[PDB]
RNA sequence: CUAAGAAAUUCACGGCGGGCUUGAUGUCCGCGUCUACCUGGUUCACUGCCGUGUAGGCAG
DNA sequence: AGGTGCAGCTGCT
DNA sequence: AGCAGCTGCACCT
């Protein structure tokens, strides 16, 4: 809704022990609302207090490893747990299953405020840096410095600014840190023409996105139907079971000063493409909007082809 | 004022997952380019060793049961042949702002809890725990079975300011004992490093690397996995270490477990040892909970008695609620 | 009083994995680049010798099972044809502390037990326990089939203190045999090496190193792997021998089971000779049960009749519980 | 202000027994690879002398 | 490697 | 003069 005055780049986090599941149909790559929030409260501990305000995430996942492992007689996989402390007799615990990974990842964030004007941008992008080395980014933490000494700095490029194909070369020598790791978008356009031309034999929406994304084997008229792209499940956000609720009206909310709903989650496609596959790197940037008349509490990624 | 009904304590000390590295005793200052511990595989059939009920002390049924052989496939890691030095390296942080939860559902009694723990700094430092946590990392204690029998620990911790390193201390982990705590004045200026850090006045970051010299090729003890059985199924196996990116490795939870092992003030001895710090202090290896809620030196009811009911309980249990502060943790109802 | 729910004991004597390399005899004290005995492969065509069902023994069926042969593929180690000597090498640490559970539940449990050995350490040492190790030592029983036949065995012990050779010994395996347990000077006082190891009171690590003169091009024995599979994916691959980094090896719990043969007091004979220390003393070649649970000399009623009704037994049976004591594992319910 | 906030898997083990993979074989006919070029771009940072000198210059 | 409730229970006053 | 907790028991597929 907002295009950014520049892109900070966070350049390469390593994040250790973060959650996996993050949704109760999904089991892989957390879920963009985690790096929504991780910017807003990133902008809640360092952007307030220098003229700056963030708005969005693009995110490319340079590498994964999830702590799973496939019980040798099965094809379906479980997760590693972990043991925790004894109850108060001393007998055992209650084994609730959490889905720990690990992560490396780099994140591309919008400024619109007084950018260059009130500080340079070395400084900015350095205590931004220094603010998100001790926090943590989806349930796991941020992994500190270690013998990767290369990669610590990072880049604020104004977006806007220099002549057009000067636009593109910046942009494109930024995308060259950016090679590796294989970018995520929202695909709900992609969503509704194969559910539109799906709908020709039965109309559901949740079969679609069931037949969206698996191997589908159809017989020889042995083939294997096959979408373009890496479409996956993504938790699209959020829809109220409830009406608004007052700050003090539940019991046990998380503040008293606050307003309460009961939600469910949206599901949605996304897609992991290469980088280079899109021209303007604003493209890529998750913004999660309100629209509290209703439940629709989404995290997308609009303004994005 | 009542307990707040959520209560949510963001964990101080972070620590990563260690990796294990090989390599020879005096080439340690080189020890960069040493190659990873990896895990392999390997068989083993066994017999029966385990106490038999009293209906199956037949013989025949025994021999019965020896005669079918006993196979399983074990998830190992060893040093090099030519390697006697296990390297483990880790990164812990520390963040700072020991006192305010990350969740409270009441305002007051955040006010309250965020001033008592401002008097309990103002009253002393950190210098106590901070003390202890430099012992638990001076003394290799996260080494768990890693130190068990080695001829002569080591450890290196780096602290990085920069992207360079700040400062350097050298310990002998086995001249510093697993039981007391002394004092040393390299050991006393780290102690004061990482007080400052859980001060809030600062962001330290530590690399400690310790070195164990065990032998030639012999068996070193990462942490294992937890797979819960496929039990109407195939058998699987019966041992699965952990591993980064194939190099061996212990986990984050083990190491952090191993560091906030400083509890000397548990009401049922003093001779066994510190333990790990928790509410209804409770090891796993003795399975049983120490500071009981029936005495009250659990976690909880002081807590209840230095925020709610303004009995400030004694210096030491000041200390082991800070701790359990530090710590981190889910409280409430 | 009664016995623990969880109970469970760390190994003492922990060896590594033994890597074999060949070479020639007289030239086995420059015997450090020798190279590897590798593994490699060949072709088995199976003929037919198994017992036929007797509704199989028509001889029309026997002559058309004979007319289509099976073949297999083999992991085989040989040495090479200009190499007889056999170098097979690792390292044994001895720890000590052998009473100590890892885990527990009682304390009371755990005081018994560590009192009880507490006496047995104060009525006799471990001499008589190290004279049998380092007998099991002297004699190459490590080497288990190549060992046999053998032409002549030399075992070379090295306590190692620092990173250098302490002490060395240096024995012929085919005079100690493997029966009797004599007497030696250089043998008992490698057996009083160990039993300073043992008490707790020094830090072993040994290297061990035996050459067997065998032959020219003959075929030696590593340890050998499990198979689950076998199809024509792979190579129809029958049998597969364990390997550390190209090079054939004994794994470390069979290098284990032939330090530990020590056990002369079973109750069945003693001219068979020593079997290996086990909880109802069992020898998997032979299918069958010494120290069965129906007279009273398998580990269990011997620990419980010692700890818990303070009936302590024999001498010898004494020596047999806290052999198993040393050889560690998991005792409970 | 992140399906947020929290967590010790672990102790012990003998995979070895034995084997014949064999017999027999024709690779072979045919073929256009051509046209045209500055190794110098300072490209040899050398050799000897006076001077105690590594300080400083000289001669080809 | 269970949550639940509730009956009964302890109690000392 | 009760209260609150607490432990223990049982259910159930």
């Amino acid at each position: 809704v907002t295009d950014p005055e520049a892109l900070l780049l966070l350049p390469r986090l390593s994040i250790q022990n973060a959650n996996a599941i993050s949704s109760p149909l999904t089991w892989g790559f957390p879920s963009p609302g985690a790096f929504t929030g991780f910017v807003h409260a990133l902008q809640r501990r360092v952007g307030i207090s220098l003229d700056i305000e963030l708005d969005g995430v693009g995110i490319v996942c340079h590498r994964f490893e999830a702590q799973i492992s496939q019980p040798a007689g099965k094809r379906t996989k479980v997760f590693n747990l972990t043991r925790n402390p004894l109850n108060r007799d001393g007998s055992t615990a209650a084994i609730v299953e959490e889905g720990r990974a690990h992560l490396e990842v780099s994140l591309l964030l919008g400024v619109h405020g007084d950018g260059l004007d009130d500080h340079p941008a070395q400084e900015i992008a350095r205590q931004v840096q220094e603010q998100a080395g001790a926090m943590r980014l989806a349930g796991g933490s941020i992994l500190p410095w270690c013998n990767e000494r290369f990669p610590a700095p990072n880049a604020e490029l104004l977006m806007l600014g220099g002549s057009d194909e000067q636009r593109r070369k910046n942009q494109r020598r930024l995308t060259r840190r950016l090679l590796p790791g294989f970018a995520l978008v929202s695909r709900e356009a992609l969503l509704q023409q194969h559910l539109e031309t799906l709908r020709t034999t039965l109309p559901e929406a949740t079969t679609l996105d069931a037949l969206l994304d698996l191997c589908r084997i159809n017989f020889e008229p042995w083939q294997v139907r096959d979408k373009p792209g890496w479409l996956v499940p993504i938790p699209a956000g959020y829809n109220a079971l409830s009406p608004l609720y007052l700050p003090g009206e539940v019991r046990n909310a998380r503040d008293r000063e606050t307003p309460l709903r009961f939600v469910e989650n949206l599901f949605g496609l996304g897609e992991w493409l290469s980088p280079h596959r899109v021209a303007a790197l604003s493209d890529l940037l998750w913004y999660h909007h309100a629209e509290p008349d209703k439940g629709l509490y989404r995290w997308s990624t609009p303004r994005f082809v | 004022l009542s307990t707040a009904s959520v209560l949510a304590f963001e964990r101080k000390l972070d620590p990563s997952d260690a990796l294990m590295s090989a390599g020879a005793w005096a080439q340690r200052d080189a020890s960069q380019e040493w190659p990873a511990v990896t895990v392999r595989e390997k068989s083993v059939r066994g017999t029966i060793s385990n106490r038999l009920k009293t209906k199956d002390r037949d013989p025949a049924k025994l021999d019965a049961s020896i005669q079918s052989p006993n196979l399983q496939t074990v998830d190992v890691a060893n040093l090099p042949s030519d390697a006697d030095t296990l390297k483990v390296r880790f990164t812990l942080r520390v963040l700072g702002g020991a006192g305010t939860p990350s969740a409270c559902n009441d305002a007051a009694y955040r006010d309250k809890l965020l001033q008592t723990v401002a008097t309990y700094v103002n009253e002393q430092g950190f210098a106590e725990l901070a003390r202890r946590y430099a012992h638990n990392l001076a003394n290799a204690r996260f080494l768990w079975r890693n130190r068990v029998g080695a001829e002569a620990v080591e450890v290196r911790i780096n602290h990085i300011r920069q992207g360079e390193v700040a400062r350097t201390w050298r310990f002998d982990a086995l001249a510093i004992g697993l039981r007391d705590f002394k004092a040393d004045a390299e050991l006393d200026a780290l102690a004061e490093l990482i007080a400052s850090g859980l001060s809030g006045s600062g962001h330290v970051l530590l690399e400690v690397v310790a070195f164990a010299r065990i032998g030639d090729g012999q068996e070193v003890f990462p942490s294992q996995e937890l797979i819960l059985d496929k039990g109407d199924k195939k058998g699987q196996k019966s041992k699965t270490l952990y591993s980064v990116r194939d190099a061996a490795a212990i986990h984050s939870q083990k190491i952090g477990n191993a560091l906030r092992t400083i509890d000397t003030w548990y009401p049922d001895e003093d001779g066994l040892g510190p333990i790990a710090v928790e509410p209804y202090g409770s090891v796993t290896s003795q399975g049983k909970a120490y500071r009981q809620p029936k005495q009250k030196l659990d976690f909880y009811t002081l807590l209840d008695n230095w925020v709610l009911r303004d009995e400030a309980p004694a210096v030491e249990q000041q200390h082991y609620v800070i701790a359990n502060l530090i710590r981190g943790g889910v409280f409430g109802e």
